[PDB]
């Protein structure tokens, strides 16, 4: 997320205002399951 | 004996787009959106 | 002046499988010598015959 | 065609206990 | 492959106002399929 808002006036007088916002999120997730099985049974 | 194979691949895209632009005073707003859905299926079979 | 931008992202992966893989196997013999009875009856996986 | 896409379905019982009867299983197409 | 766009634009005077719009999608599908079977059978019968 990025916002601006600045205000420049003049008028003698002149008066001037910056805001700056910025915003980031990241979020990531992994899930791994592995299984392996053998059964051998000779006679 | 049978020895049995199947592929399958399925895509999906969509994207959607808008801008707006006022002037009066000025204004202007947009958006993006992008869209995937993906599947792939394999299925196998074999007896002796 | 002023500005606003928000963006967003989401993807998704889910995959899966499985193998059942079964082998199964009886040779049977009667007479004979018993040592021919049991290297015979002795299943060569790649020869059944 | 992956013709078993549309399995074949599971035999009929046998027309007749003896003598040759016959017996037969369609695909679920 | 689909598409469908369109563009929008409107000034008037009388006062000044002018309002401009563009608006795109697109979308696209594919699909791919393979198959394959193979059956046999061996008897012998040997006196």
């Amino acid at each position: 997320m990025a916002s601006k808002s600045g205000f420049s006036f003049g008028f003698e007088l002149g008066i001037s205002s910056q805001s700056d916002r910025g915003k980031h999120y990241i979020r990531r997730t992994k899930r791994f399951s592995h299984t392996k099985s053998v059964f051998l049974h000779a006679r | 004996f049978y020895n049995s194979t199947w592929s399958y691949v399925k895509h999906t895209s969509t994207e959607h787009t808008s801008s707006s632009r006022k002037r009066s005073f000025r204004s202007s707003s947009s958006s993006s959106r992008s869209y995937t859905s993906h599947t792939n299926e394999i299925h196998k079979g074999k007896s002796y | 002046s002023s500005h606003g931008c928000k963006e967003l992202e989401n993807a998704l992966k889910a995959a899966s499988g499985t193998q059942n893989n079964v082998l199964r196997g009886e040779p049977f013999i009667r007479g004979g010598g018993a040592g021919f009875i049991s290297g015979l009856s002795y299943l060569e996986l790649d020869n059944p015959a | 065609c992956f013709c078993d896409h549309y399995a074949w379905t599971q035999w009929t019982s046998c027309s007749k206990t003896c003598n040759s009867g016959t017996q037969s299983r369609h695909r679920q197409i | 492959e689909a598409k469908h766009c369109v563009r929008i634009e409107t000034k008037k005077r009388v006062a000044k106002k002018t309002k401009v719009e563009h608006r795109c999608t697109t979308n696209k599908l594919s699909e791919k399929h393979e198959g394959s079977f193979i059956q046999g059978a061996e008897k012998s019968i040997s006196l």
